[PDB]
């Protein structure tokens, strides 16, 4: 048929954040909260009144914002934004808010576009007292601006300053508390031109982090390279503890198991080990990392918030003996979901972002101080062998005053009307770990959340009970009878070995232990081992949120496929497959084999009858219904079976899958193959002869994620770079000839990885859509066009605004949509929106140039919004 | 063209051009969050754990020469 | 010939052109279409060469653009673009 | 070898002329002449000669030791005849061997200052800055005590210049080592209790530290404003001038903020407002006048109404000086929130309308600017009104300077402010004034045109009653002897054509513009022009229809104007001939419309960028009212019998055609013309579909496959000239369709385009590389890649050198995109070669 032309519109913004700052970017005393949603800058305000956070603006940036920071000039009274961002440019934003508006204050250029390896953009570090900031990439190049103001109090940026270093990897960069001396930058670096030239490997064990430290002279104007010194472990990221009048200048390396103080000069390196968990149910190799860190400074003290991978808080302060530093005191605060930023507002709140799941908004209460809660201390002996512990402890020190709903992580996504409402509603399978959800969203959106065990990887829907078939994955997990039993011999290992007469006390703080159960929604789940899976099938009521049925799994078997069906060997009785692997490695890549569950599903689709256990080579990655058989995708080979009476039996396989079958879809007798990095694979079932024929592929390579078939020869597909392709193969191609190759009649990047693709209607009475979600959390519709009119109207308003409103952060918008490949037949709806944003004279004269009126034009952006297609 | 990191010539030998692509492919997952986001969903661990184990796999992410 | 670009990380300096080079390109010697301004490196924009041509250090009049085929390419991400002939003292001409 | 040796050159560098054996030389010699050598490759040599012998000179700076180096390095320097970028040199010399001796040369450096110190006040302003930087070099090197120890002496010295010039170098090494790093020295010193020489230079010090380091003192202005407040009650009154200054100056680089930091300073100015008189209340008056923008609305009210007192008396002072620093001191206080317009309007206005605005204050021009400016700022806080009527009337006077000033004043106001404010009466006096003031001119003063042209585009429809009596002045004016005077009133028309519009007096403008027809023979090229663009703004408002002369008279009248060799006049011209072309065209047959073609295509060529911009836009309208056939096909034709440029002309004006008239009008025709077996008429057709690819852009998205059998033949036409002109139209529409969906017709012309990678010939390899690059942006770096990978490792070395070279045109140009590209190499024995991360399924 014809090309078609789609229109991209984000209905849902994206939920998670990837850093988030605090300030006083109003200019007032209010102190807001500047975060990063991926390709979304958003400002927030909390009121300390009611102690809820409302979002005052939210701007699409279109490009990939890795680095985020803020800062203040001398004598200033509102916080400026430095956004690093996938473009070659560094950009000041200043908030205005009697316009609400970014205003973009300072933009300047020094490399080529996209997230690269060599140019200045992942990292960003100002200096405390505003005169300079540097960013910098992982590798060899940094670059330092100097800030400055001018007689009318407006921000003046500089050239930049080389601090470039061959071969030389960084880990983090922050900006050291020198006072008003020379502003300082630490970089946590490591050299590998050692490593590449010892074709033996000894380099390799031989090369050490080193923390290092630039100074700039504003006098000589120039960086330098001073104090290089290498450190015992490798740190994960660095603190800027405050210097100068109110504290003494240095830095905190945060590593595996120890955060360490240093300082340049006399001042003696001061480590302290991490604080683990008493009777941790991890794996006892597994080390301990801080995952973030926040400060907070007052006029009296000053304090540190640094949060474990198990989601505790610690609270750190430095002791000081005059100019040197004597000791670090860290003592346990509470215990707060795995988060990715942290911010201690004044006037009493902390602000917590979680990497995944919900966001939370919690009053500080007791800061501590009067707890019998023991305090550690770097001065405290302690043998080699061991290290402190502390018991977690619910919530003391911080009350929930506000939960932000995030649907970050996505994995699955099915819009269909199970209630008996008319407008379809999306049930949406996200969340991570224990703080998994499934949730069912309404007419931006209304959401229900029903909680689930483990992350979920797919489900299916029973077409006559309208029930869910949820498979729930995780790796490196215990299952709940693995679980007991490593509680058990924990408790056995705690009785025994221990002193007589003081054996009773063992016994009773061991009853205590096997009585607590821990929440693993608040405080995480106990997860452990390399090769450990926990796996669970569920039978959920999309209505209540009650679960019907469930079958927990071997410790080592991992769900990744999950279909009902109806068999033609028996009746209309329905079935339920369940593909799984054994002993999965995912680095390196290595698994024993894999097995297929079939179960009866007895009740009114309530209950699961486990009829047999198949077992197969490789994982079984995909399962689909085909004409009363089942067509399973194992590795790389695509196998029919039938129901047996003891196995699921092979009855024609196909072997010739590039690499590994990650999806198949069916319409017709054709079979669409998914691989995991050769795209789509059109093959043909000759119902006579019995034989898989690949008939068809693609030109390009495509890492498939998901795939929606739109008609008998075209097919919808994302990526895991976030793109989306539509491919359509030729109308002539015979399912006979092998030779036949297909054509991608559309390619956009949306920025943001997609999960799910699903061509529905989400109004009734209203045209088709393609609805795409993301695994940021976000929700989408491209919309076909109707006629060409409409199609140039809305390619000359993107071409006017890519033109007279570019993206915020330096992007070039075409070249941001044609990240992996060149735009074609999508109109970016999302800039065309931005209309609305523009300045009156802006919006006069392109509409103007469009020979219609601004209000016009607003109305027919509206309109296609009110076809939600 | 020299000072560019990842270019070649045509005494270039697979294990340079190899590690050149897997740094890359490194800082691009540190660089695209959602890239990231998969990879801590896949391997249970958190973000900041995957990060350092790719910082730490950047030395020699294939091997000595 | 001798002639080379000066390549160095360009500064806030904006690139300024002559008469007789009111229009063209740095890199590509088009007319077409200006896009984006040209940046020069701090020491190129110092002393008797502030607001100088790009090609002569001639006495300028106009703002130095690349043309929008460069600026597609990417061609202004790359360093700062005053030639510099290699054969020449700063006192010749 | 030897660099070239100037005249002067002759002196510092002979003994280099003679050829010595470098064996019988005195170890202080060797190294003398070796310095020399050095010196002499930096001074005059090639960049490459230079980065050398800086690398030379700064490796060996520590063996070579400081002495020498200085010495030969001085005289260099204080040589009369040492040209500007060479000073540069030495200075960055100096810096990089300056950074190597840390502590040698601390027993030069006062040598080095008193050569040094005079490059402070030169009147080159880059002179300062290099003397500051090698200052600051120094400063860094020697350390602070030993720059302390070295300077210290002159504090005291009687002869105020050398006092000025230690306090000079002060500052450069404060902002050298920082605030702090001199605080203690400056608190003693601006006490001393020896001599008030010394306090005095280390007020002068402070103050030059803030002209110096502006918004960077404000983390330590507390500090510099504590240790300098004692010098405002001193017993010596040069002392108190120069802390009045240097609070002046402190206030003057803190600006907005910072004013808790004076908050000890605000009771003893206040008191010697009263006190002092003569230069030192001049400066107290310099200090308050600054510091008043710092402070709150209400205590800003306060103040100045405590001030005011003594800032009128001090208007009628005698001294030109004080007259300056009152008149900046009311522009600053009248400036701020918190004075109010009520008070200013009551208590300012009238004594300062009384003593400044004098026929005297015009003839100097420092003073001029100053209360001309201030007299604007006032306006923007007590209305315009308030201000033009207290000056109004001297519009009529006899003195012209004094004209001129008022004229101005008026003329920025009611720019800044419109005509809102104005009643009747003074609308009148407005007209009235400047009627008479543009009458009465002996020169011709751009100032009245501006300020006409302003006030008349303010008043907009408010001026209908008075556009007779202002077009005959314009018309007698355009009779008058002065050519310059006759182009004054034909800008005035210019700029006035759109109000005259708007007021509904076409008659009147009708006029205008058929006495400006009679004036198109002109011999002055420059009133030529103004008279073209005078007629082009009437014809810009007025309908093509009622325009008189009509435009068939109009337009034939323009032809020949087209050949005049002044640029004013060409400018002009052809963009009377476009504005006459977008819409008046049908009045104008298809045969006069050729022969402005064949002008037009002439000023193609011009060296001006606004002719050729002008050229291209009127030959896109009269291209549009013609037709594509005619022009085309003798188009084509000139294209055949000429080359050279006037060949690119008929490129740039087919292309222009194609823009204008459909490429569908155009291309048919020159791929015909392709079919002539004459190679040059195939190369002229590829030089044109080039630039038309280029020229139309995304225009161009639906006739590539048009041109694809063309290119097909001539990617292969053994001419290289051929395929070089054919790979720049590759490129060129690749750049130009990018992000239309043309993948497939560019992905066919890649494969004609890629066997001419394998070509040794500079040109056409150059074009080859660039189609490909356009082709990569256009398909994608995922084909590009497919297409080098094949041969990137190959036995053969030039196929490897071809394709690498490729290879890293494609990765510098999308490295991150190519991380979803890479193939699959599977692991070996040794290594691991597997992105096992993006094998992850979920
Ligand atoms: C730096 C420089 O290359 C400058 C040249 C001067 C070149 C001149 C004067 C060329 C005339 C020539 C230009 C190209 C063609 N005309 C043309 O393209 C006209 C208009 C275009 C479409 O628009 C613009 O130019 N817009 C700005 C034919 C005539 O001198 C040297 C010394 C070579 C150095
Ligand atoms: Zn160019
Ligand atoms: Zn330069
Ligand atoms: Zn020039």
């Amino acid at each position: 048929r014809r090309h078609m032309f789609l229109y991209n519109l984000t209905l849902q913004r994206a939920t998670g954040i990837s850093f988030a700052i605090h300030g006083n970017f109003s200019g007032t005393k209010q102190q807001e909260i500047v975060v990063s949603r991926g390709k979304i800058l958003e400002l927030l305000r909390p009121d300390p009144n009611t102690g809820k956070v409302h979002t005052l603006l939210t701007v699409e940036v279109f490009g990939v914002i890795r680095s985020l920071m803020a800062f203040r000039l001398t004598g200033g009274t509102k916080d400026y934004i430095v956004v690093g961002s996938d473009s070659g440019r560094i950009v000041i934003l200043e908030y205005q808010p009697s316009k609400n508006m970014f205003e973009k204050i300072h933009q300047e250029t020094f490399g080529k576009s996209g997230c690269r390896r060599i140019v200045p953009g992942q990292f960003l570090a100002v200096d405390p007292k505003g005169r300079a900031v540097m960013i910098s990439a992982i590798e060899k190049q940094k670059l330092v601006y100097i800030l400055n103001r001018d007689a009318a109090a407006r921000l003046t940026i500089s050239s930049p300053l080389e601090a470039h270093k061959a071969n030389t990897l960084v880990y983090h960069v922050v900006g050291v508390d020198v006072g008003f001396e020379n502003p300082m930058f630490a970089c946590l670096e490591m050299d590998y031109e050692e490593a590449d030239n010892d074709p033996t490997g000894e380099a390799a064990a031989n090369t050490q982090q080193t923390l290092t430290f630039y100074e700039l002279d504003l006098g000589l104007n120039h960086v330098v390279r001073k104090y290089s010194e290498p450190l015992e472990e490798h740190g994960n990221f660095l603190i800027t503890v405050p210097g100068g009048s109110d504290g003494p200048s240095g830095v905190l390396i945060c590593s595996e198991n120890y955060i360490t103080y240093k300082n340049f000069g006399d001042q003696p390196d001061i480590r302290c080990p991490i604080p683990r968990r008493r009777n941790d149910l991890d794996d006892p190799e597994r080390g301990m990392i801080f995952v973030c860190s926040a400060t907070h400074k007052t006029k009296s003290m000053f304090f540190f918030l640094a949060q474990t991978e198990q989601g505790d808080i610690f609270k750190i302060t430095l002791e000081t003996d005059e100019d040197m530093v004597t000791e670090i005191r860290l003592k346990y605060f509470d215990t707060v979901p795995v988060a990715a930023a942290m911010c201690v507002l004044k006037t009493g709140f902390l602000f917590v972002a979680s990497e995944f799941g919900n966001h939370y908004l919690y009053q500080i209460a007791h800061l501590g101080d009067d707890d019998e809660e023991p305090e550690f201390s770097s001065a405290m002996p302690l043998e080699e062998g061991d290290t402190f512990f502390f018991q977690p402890r619910p919530l003391k020190n911080l009350v929930l005053v506000d939960e932000l709903d995030s649907l970050s992580p996505i994995l699955f996504c099915q819009i269909a009307d199970l209630a008996n409402e008319d407008t379809p509603q999306l049930y949406v399978a996200c969340g991570r770990g224990p703080r998994s959800s499934l949730r069912v969203l309404r007419h931006v959106f209304n959401q229900v959340a029903f909680p689930l065990q483990y992350t979920p990887r797919k489900f299916v829907i029973h077409p006559e009970s309208n029930n869910l078939i949820i498979i729930e994955t995780d790796h490196n997990a215990y299952t709940e009878a693995t679980k007991a039993q490593r509680k058990q011999q924990m408790a056995e290992e705690m009785v025994e070995a221990a002193g007589e007469d003081e054996r009773e006390l063992a016994a009773e703080m061991a009853a205590a232990f096997l009585n607590e159960n821990l929440p693993e929604s608040i405080f995480g789940a106990p997860k452990a081992g390399n090769g450990q899976w926990a796996s669970v099938i569920r039978v959920m009521n999309p209505i209540q949120g009650n679960t019907l049925d469930l079958v927990q799994l071997e410790q080592n078997e991992a769900a990744f496929s999950v279909a009902v069906c109806r068999f033609s060997n028996t009746g209309e009785d329905w079935y339920v497959l369940v593909g799984v692997a054994k002993d999965l490695i995912l680095n390196p890549r290595s698994v024993a084999g894999g097995f297929v569950y079939t179960y009866k599903l007895v009740n009114n689709g309530e209950k699961l009858e486990f009829l047999h256990k198949t077992p197969v080579e490789e994982v079984p990655a995909a399962i689909a219904p085909f004409q009363g058989r089942v067509l399973i995708g194992v590795g790389k080979l695509l196998r029919v079976y039938d129901l047996g009476k003891k196995k699921l039996l092979r009855k024609c396989e196909n072997k010739h899958i590039a690499n590994y079958i990650s999806g198949i879809q069916t319409i017709g007798h054709r079979v669409i193959v998914s691989d995991v990095q050769e795209s789509f694979i059109w093959v043909r079932y000759k119902r006579n002869e019995n034989q898989l024929i690949i008939f068809a592929d693609d030109t390009y390579p495509r890492w498939v994620t998901t795939a929606s078939l739109l008609d008998y020869d075209t097919v919808a597909g994302a990526d895991k770079f976030g793109n989306i392709c539509v491919v359509r193969l030729p109308p002539n191609t015979n399912d006979e000839v092998d030779s036949q190759k297909a054509e991608v009649i559309m390619n956009y990047h949306v920025g943001e990885t997609v999960l799910s693709l699903q061509k529905t209607t989400l109004i009734p009475g209203g045209s088709e859509s393609l609805v795409y979600t993301t695994l940021s959390g976000g929700i989408g519709i491209l919309v076909p066009f109707t006629s060409h009119e409409d199609h140039d109207f809305f390619q000359h308003v993107e071409m006017h605004l890519r033109s007279e409103h570019p993206p915020l952060c330096g992007r070039d918008h075409l070249s941001f949509r044609s990240y992996y490949f060149p735009v074609k037949n999508v109109i970016d709806g999302d800039l065309c929106e931005q209309f609305n944003s523009m300045e009156p004279n802006k919006q006069k004269n392109v509409s103007e140039e469009l020979d219609r009126t601004p209000p016009e034009v607003s109305k027919k952006l509206e309109d296609i919004r009110t076809r939600y297609a | 063209q020299s000072k560019y990191i990842g270019t070649g010539h045509a005494d270039t030998t697979k294990w340079e051009w190899l590690v050149n692509q897997h740094r890359d492919s490194y800082c691009s997952y540190m660089g695209h969050f959602d890239l990231l986001n998969y990879f801590a969903i896949a391997e249970n661990e958190s973000k900041a754990r995957v990060r350092f184990n790719l910082m730490e796999k950047m030395l020699q992410p294939c091997g000595p020469p | 010939p001798d002639l080379i670009f000066c390549r160095k990380q360009a500064g806030v300096a904006i690139g300024r052109l002559c008469e007789k080079c009111d229009g063209k390109c740095v890199i590509c010697d088009s007319y077409v279409r200006p896009c984006t301004l040209v940046r020069i490196c701090d020491e190129c924009n110092y002393g008797s060469y502030q607001g100088r041509c790009v090609i002569c250090g001639g006495p300028g009049v106009s703002d130095a653009y690349y043309c929008k085929e460069c600026t597609i390419q990417e061609k202004d991400r790359d360093g700062c673009p005053k030639i510099v002939n290699l054969g020449s003292s700063k006192t010749d001409l | 070898n030897l660099p070239f040796l100037k005249p002067d050159d002759i002196q510092y560098f002979d003994k280099l002329l003679v050829d010595v054996d470098e064996s019988t030389l005195s170890p202080e010699e060797q190294k003398e002449r070796k310095i020399m050598k050095l010196l002499l490759k930096i001074k005059n040599g090639t960049p490459p000669m230079r980065k050398a012998a800086l690398r030379q000179i700064t490796d060996k700076a520590r063996e070579f030791g400081a002495g020498p180096l200085f010495n030969q390095i001085l005289p260099l320097l204080m040589s009369p005849t040492l040209e500007d970028q060479e000073r540069h040199l030495l200075v960055k010399v100096i810096d990089r061997i300056l950074y190597k001796l840390d502590d040698l040369v601390r027993p030069y450096v006062h040598k080095i200052l008193v050569v040094i110190e005079p490059l402070l006040i030169d009147e080159d302003y880059y002179a300062r800055v290099e003397g500051r930087e090698i200052i600051s070099n120094l400063a860094k090197a020697a350390g602070l005590a030993t720059m302390i120890s070295t300077m210290r002496p002159d504090i005291d010295n009687m002869d105020e210049y050398v006092r000025n010039t230690t306090a000079r170098a002060f500052a450069v090494v404060a902002s050298a080592l920082g605030i702090p790093s001199l605080l203690p020295f400056l608190k003693a010193v601006c006490k001393s209790k020896k001599s008030w020489q010394a306090r005095h230079t280390g007020i002068k010090i402070v103050q030059q530290i803030a002209i110096l380091m502006g918004c960077a003192i404000l983390p330590h202005l507390r500090s510099l404003v504590e240790i300098i407040e004692h010098g405002l009650v001193d017993e010596q009154q040069k002392v108190r001038t120069i802390s009045a200054l240097a609070i002046a100056a402190l206030a003057e680089a803190a600006t907005p903020y910072g004013i808790e930091s004076f908050d000890s300073v605000l009771k003893p100015l206040w008191k010697g407002i009263r006190q002092h008189r003569g230069k030192g209340l001049a400066a107290f008056l310099k200090a308050i006048g600054y510091l008043i923008p710092l402070m709150d609305a209400e205590y800003a009210n306060y103040y100045t109404r405590e001030v005011m007192l003594i800032l009128i008396r001090e208007f009628q002072s005698p001294d030109e000086e004080m007259k300056k620093i009152v008149l900046k001191v009311v522009k600053q206080c009248c400036g701020t929130d918190g004075v109010e317009a009520n008070y200013i309007k009551t208590e300012i206005l009238p004594p300062f309308f009384k003593h400044f605005w004098q026929h005297r204050m015009a003839l100097d021009r420092r003073n001029y600017r100053q209360l001309v400016d201030t007299t604007v700022e006032l306006a923007n806080k007590v209305g315009a009104a308030e201000i033009i009527s207290r000056i109004v009337d001297d519009l009529k006077d006899e003195a012209e300077q004094y004209r001129k000033m008022v004229m101005e004043t008026i003329e920025k106001i009611m720019g800044n402010l419109g005509a809102a404010d104005i009643d009747h009466k003074l609308e009148e006096q407005l007209i009235d004034g400047i009627l008479y003031a543009f009458q009465e001119q002996t020169t011709e003063d751009s100032v009245m045109l501006n300020g006409f042209g302003t006030v008349v585009n303010a008043l907009g429809k408010r001026v209908k009653p008075y556009l007779p009596q202002i077009c005959g002045t314009v018309l007698w004016r355009l009779n008058n002897k002065s050519a310059k005077v006759r182009q004054q009133a034909a800008d005035l028309i210019s700029r006035t054509a759109v109000v005259m519009k708007t007021c509904q007096e076409e008659k009147l403008m009708g006029h205008l513009g058929v006495v400006l027809y009679e004036y198109l023979g002109e011999e002055y090229p420059e009133v030529l022009g103004s008279i073209l663009g005078a007629l082009k703004a009437i014809v810009n408002v007025i309908g093509m229809h009622k325009m008189t002369p009509p435009i068939k008279d109009l337009l034939p009248r323009l032809t020949p104007i087209l050949k005049n060799r002044h640029e004013k006049v060409q400018e002009n011209c052809i963009d009377l001939v476009g504005r006459i072309a977008d819409r008046g065209a049908e009045y104008v047959s298809a045969r006069e419309w050729m022969r402005i073609c064949f002008e037009l295509l002439e000023l193609l060529k011009a060296h001006k960028k606004a002719i050729r911009r002008a050229t291209v836009n009127t030959f896109g309208y009269i291209a549009k009212a013609i037709g594509p056939h005619d022009v085309l096909a003798t188009l084509l034709n000139n294209l055949k019998v000429q080359e050279r440029q006037n060949r690119v002309c008929t490129t740039v004006a087919i292309a222009i055609v194609a823009e204008t008239c459909s490429p569908f009008t155009v291309l048919p025709a020159l791929m015909n013309e392709y079919r002539v077996p004459e190679l040059n008429v195939q190369n002229g057709v590829l030089k044109s579909l080039s630039f038309l690819f280029e020229y139309i852009g995304e225009m161009g998205k639906d006739y590539i496959y048009a041109v694809t059998p063309l290119l097909e033949d001539a990617l292969m036409d053994r001419d290289l000239v051929h395929r070089q002109t054919a790979s720049a139209v590759v490129q060129h529409m690749s750049l130009g369709v990018y992000g239309f969906g043309c993948e497939d017709s560019l992905n066919h012309l890649l494969n004609y385009v890629w066997p001419n990678v394998f070509e040794t010939s500079p040109h056409v390899i150059q074009a080859v590389m660039g189609a490909l690059e356009g082709l990569r942006v256009a398909i994608g770096p995922c084909r590009m890649l497919q297409y080098c990978l094949q041969g990137l490792f190959h036995p053969a070395r030039k196929v490897r050198d071809v394709y690498w070279k490729i290879y890293n045109s494609i990765y510098i140009g999308s490295q991150d995109a190519l991380i979803a590209h890479y193939p699959r190499i599977y692991n070996d024995d040794k290594n691991t070669y597997i992105r096992y991360e993006l094998d992850y399924i979920l």
